[PDB]
DNA sequence: GGGCGGCGCCCGAACAGGGACTG
DNA sequence: GTCCCTGTTCGGGCGCCG
């Protein structure tokens, strides 16, 4: 039937008119499917025959419905979508099985012909004109598939339709993805079935049928890409492409399946694979796998060959997130309540900043996990982290930004997160003092880096194709190279000071990485700043040196 | 009877995605919004309205009541008693409820749309829009002002030594009475309204130079850096004789004895840093900028300026020393204290340059917020230089 | 084979803000 | 101002759901 719910008023964007687009050639198979669909829709008033008073058209097609021998009618409304008003999407996220609680009784219902059961605004119907070619012209009186307004209008209409049932039945849980309903209740199987009949009769009153073919009554329930057993849930199998020559399209498919997988498979890593896509120009381009990517992919394959499940949420217990470090700024995590029973898993790998270290990355991973936990369970978890309370305290003292981790507890699973070197707060007695500088010429791109020391040493290196900042960093690198285990360095560069003060252990800059090697090898470093070009200290001397 | 309100020309309404809320906040929002719907203050709407502003809720201390908070910063973007800062005590009453007694221009309602989320996305968002003057909207005090003046006229007549200032949802009531009589008069005003700060004791944080009787090359280098920077605020500062002691290429820990000239230069400079900053005039057409620096050990410095190096105010906030402290909680309370000061002094909120990561802030700041307004802010990664310059 | 919305990931292009620089 | 460096956003591919 067609829902007697009120329509949602819809307008075109000002000054725009309906689309006028020739219809495509289609196969005879698609023509037969379309006419079988359209004869029946026209009988039911879901579509209306139109005449020459309607000067609009949009091309149509069909595709096999993904898990059936039935067809789906779709319209290429790209022009109409360009010309249709804006909506506010009401679907804010995707429900996750790890957020479901234990229920006595569970049902899964699909609404039959979901969009085609929800009326479309009268005034707008005329712009939905289409043509079924020969071997007939129509307009939609219901929501079409391919129009940008149909998801939001459907999701909102379904919410309105279910509100009276929810008000009457507060303690029956209805997870509502588009027309999928997961219905859970704390009733015996008998009273539950009775309430599900009440719900199907309520939906049918509002024009929505629930065909038995998609009425799931017994576990395991197929829902949202998952298998829901009574006390555990799993993912429907992941199949990774197994090719020999890889293209950017294949790689994106692999990385997408692996990301999807990482929600219940622990240990998934996609860094080297994702790095393959760096300089690409098109989806068709072929990329040879690096040895690193090859080996990472084999590891992921081994991980996926293993049987794994999640569990459901008990509100009367704490949420615990546990984090493990992989290399290259890659982290996995596991959220659980009881020791070896994961609610879910995850990975964080985002590279934030030219220069960083593992304490910053771990703080970002904590933040991500906290926001994700708020979305799924509505509260924050307690943390198990591989970082000493002492390490964290040191960082949080020395660091100039506000930073904070919620309730947490050390875990002794290597690799532990550490700070790899610490700058002194006070200058070092008996360490030689290097005054460093760099200058670069903006026209020719030639530069000098250099130092002068208080014990008489002076060195200048010349550089090609360089910049001011790079010569400052290069001078600091030269001083680290040519000093002993303890060294005072004086710089005029806010740039370099800010970088090194923040204690990076990784950088996209080769030069900063070389500096970091040096700073980890040293025993004590002290980095002081003076303002440039004020005739201060040995800064004047090394400045006169590196200008020429 | 309604009052038409328009948007600034060339501007559409806000389209701001709602952020995730905790279960307690969603439950409070749903109960509050249900009552507000029963009373006609808000109406359910659909996705054909393309506008949205985020919403959350705060639980006031010493109270199990939640108060809803709509972040109208964008919408507000798109639409003074100088004796209040001198009063012995100042109480801050919440009069937002009054606004729900006045209807909102129909053509404007669409711009106040907001969406309530759900745990684990059990349902799509539930969308509402306002039928009355909403709390937290710039236009609410403006349109209600005349009714407010009529409400407060006789209380102001009977108490002329009391200063009543209105900012967005708040009344500031200032008095020189003793604390008990002040609270008595405040409850008198609460009774009348059915038709605790102490600003006289706020402190400027001057820039301070180190005092010692043995200086090293490093000490003098640090002092010359600090004075060179400070001379952009105070032109009286001079560094010739102090930097003269640094000639050559010396060891950082070499002890340098100060000359007579440089000692005079240092004493004259530390005097100069006491004088007030010259030529600083508040412009109401520009916005206040507030910078905050984490000094460590629960200490925070802040500067309110409008043009660079022309500080209208410079202060510090202190808090619990570092046993179980929360940097973000403290940064948030510092933001609220600074905003309160700025509202009282100039009647306007500052735009904060916050020394925190965007994500850390947005993850946690709503757990410690207790005000009914929200200032604008941007996020910053400062060099430790300004930190040292304002440090103590 | 193609159309739509949501969320996720990763990458790069566009743009903004602040420091250093030339005569 | 210009050149440089760095951070944010937004749009494009793919994954997943319907
Ligand atoms: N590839 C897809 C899958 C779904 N949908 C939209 C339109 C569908 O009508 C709705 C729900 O998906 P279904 O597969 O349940 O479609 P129907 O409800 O029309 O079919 P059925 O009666 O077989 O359930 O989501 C879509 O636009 N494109
Ligand atoms: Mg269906
Ligand atoms: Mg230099």
């Amino acid at each position: 039937p067609i829902s007697p719910i009120e329509t949602v008023p819809v307008k075109l964007k000002p000054g725009m008119d309906g689309p006028k687009v020739k219809q495509w050639p289609l196969t005879e198979e698609k023509i037969k499917a379309l006419v079988e669909i359209c004869t029946e829709m026209e009988k039911e008033g879901k579509i209306s025959k139109i005449g020459p008073e309607n000067p609009y058209n949009t091309p149509v097609f069909a595709i096999k419905k993904k898990d059936s021998t039935k067809w789906r009618k779709l319209v290429d409304f790209r022009e109409l979508n360009k010309r249709t008003q804006d909506f506010w999407e009401v679907q804010l996220g995707i429900p996750h099985p790890a957020g479901l609680k234990k229920k006595k009784s569970v049902t899964v219902l699909d609404v039959g012909d979901a969009y085609f059961s929800v009326p479309l605004d009268e005034d707008f119907r005329k712009y939905t004109a289409f043509t079924i070619p020969s071997i007939i012209r129509y307009q939609y009186n219901v929501l079409p598939q391919g129009w940008k307004g149909s998801p939001a209008i459907f999701q909102s209409s379904m919410t309105k339709i279910l509100e009276p049932f929810r008000k009457q039945n507060p303690d029956i849980v209805i997870y509502q993805y588009m027309d999928d309903l997961y219905v859970g209740s704390d009733l015996e199987i008998g009273q539950h079935r009775t309430k599900i009949e009440e719900l199907r009769q309520h939906l049918l009153r509002w024009g929505l049928t629930t065909p038995d073919k998609k009425h799931q009554k017994e576990p395991p329930f197929l829902w949202m890409g998952y298998e829901l057993h009574p006390d555990k849930w799993t993912v429907q199998p992941i199949v990774l492409p197994e090719k020999d020559s890889w293209t950017v399209n294949d790689i994106c498919k692999l990385v997408g399946k692996l990301n999807w997988a990482s929600q219940i498979y622990p240990g998934i890593k996609v860094r080297q694979l994702s790095k393959l896509l760096r300089g690409t120009k098109a989806l068709t381009e072929v990329i040879p796998l690096t040895e690193e990517a090859e080996l990472e992919l084999a590891e992921n394959r081994e991980i996926l060959k293993e049987p794994v499940h999640g569990v459901y949420y008990d509100p009367s217990k704490d949420l615990i997130a546990e984090i493990q470090k992989q290399g290259q700024g890659q982290w996995t995590y596991q959220i659980y309540q009881e020791p070896f029973k994961n609610l879910k898993t995850g990975k964080y790998a985002r590279m934030r900043g030219a220069h960083t270290n593992d304490v910053k990355q771990l703080t970002e991973a904590v933040q991500k996990i906290t926001t994700e936990s708020i979305v799924i369970w509505g509260k924050t978890p307690k943390f198990k982290l591989p970082i000493q309370k002492e390490t964290w305290e040191t960082w949080w003292t020395e660091y100039w930004q506000a930073t904070w981790i919620p309730e947490w507890e050390f875990v002794n699973t290597p690799p532990l997160v550490k700070l790899w070197y610490q700058l002194e707060k006070e200058p070092i007695v008996g360490a030689e003092t290097f005054y460093v500088d760099g200058a670069a010429n903006r026209e020719t791109k030639l530069g000098k880096a250099g130092y002068v020391t208080n014990r008489g040493r002076q060195k200048v290196v010349t550089l090609t194709d360089t910049t001011n900042q790079k010569t400052e960093l290069q001078a600091i690198y030269l001083a680290l190279q040519d000093s002993g285990l303890e060294v005072n360095i004086v710089t005029d560069s806010q740039y370099a000071l800010g970088i090194i003060q923040a204690q990076p252990d990784q950088s996209e800059s080769e030069l900063v990485n070389q500096i970091i090697e040096q700073l980890i090898k040293k025993e004590k470093v002290y980095l002081a700043w003076v303002p440039a070009h004020k005739g201060i200290g040995g800064n004047e001397q090394v400045d006169k040196l590196v200008s020429a | 009877e309604t009052v038409p309100v328009k948007l600034k020309p060339g501007m559409d309404g806000p389209k701001v995605k709602q952020w995730p809320l905790t279960e307690e906040k969603i439950k409070a929002l749903v109960e509050i919004c249900t009552e507000m719907e029963k009373e006609g203050k808000i109406s359910k709407i659909g996705p054909e309205n393309p506008y949205n502003t985020p919403v959350f809720a705060i639980k006031k201390k010493d109270s199990t009541k939640w108060r809803k908070l709509v972040d109208f910063r964008e919408l507000n973007k798109r639409t003074h008693p100088a004796g209040l800062k001198k009063k012995k005590s100042v109480t801050v009453l919440d009069v937002g409820d009054a606004y729900f007694s006045v209807p909102l221009d129909e053509d404007f309602r669409k711009y106040t749309a907001f969406t309530i989320p759900s745990i684990n996305n059990e349902t799509p968002g539930i969308r509402y829009q306002y039928n009355v003057l909403p709390q937290g909207w710039k236009g609410s005090p403006a349109i209600f002002q005349s009714s407010m003046t009529k409400i407060l006229e006789p209380f102001r007549k009977q108490n002329p030594d009391i200063v009543i200032y209105q900012y967005m949802d708040d009344l500031y009531v200032g008095s020189d009475l003793e604390i008990g009589q002040h609270r008595t008069k405040i409850e008198e005003l609460r009774q009348h309204l059915l038709r605790e700060l102490h600003p006289d004791k706020w402190t400027v944080q001057p820039i301070v130079l180190p005092e010692k009787d043995s200086w090293t090359v490093n000490d003098i280098q640090k002092l010359v850096g600090k004075l060179n920077w400070a001379s952009q605020i105070y032109p009286g500062i001079k560094v010739r004789q102090l930097s003269k002691l640094l000639r050559g290429t010396k060891a950082l820990t070499e002890v340098i004895p100060l000359t007579e000239e440089a000692e005079l230069e240092l004493a004259e400079n530390r005097e100069i840093l006491k004088e007030p900053v010259h030529g600083v005039y508040y412009d109401p057409s520009k916005d206040l900028i507030a910078e905050i620096q984490k000094q460590g050990q629960g200490q925070w410095t802040y500067q309110i300026y409008q043009e660079p190096f022309k500080n209208l105010k410079t202060g510090k906030y202190a808090r619990m020393r570092g046993a179980h402290t929360n940097d973000v909680k403290q940064l948030t309370e510092a933001v609220q204290k600074i905003t309160t000061e700025s509202i009282v002094i100039w009647g306007k909120t500052p735009k904060f340059k916050l020394p925190i990561q965007k994500e850390t802030w947005e993850t946690w700041w709503t757990e410690y917020w207790q005000a009914t307004w929200i200032p604008e802010w941007e996020f910053v990664n400062t060099p430790p230089l300004v930190k040292l310059w304002y440090q103590l």
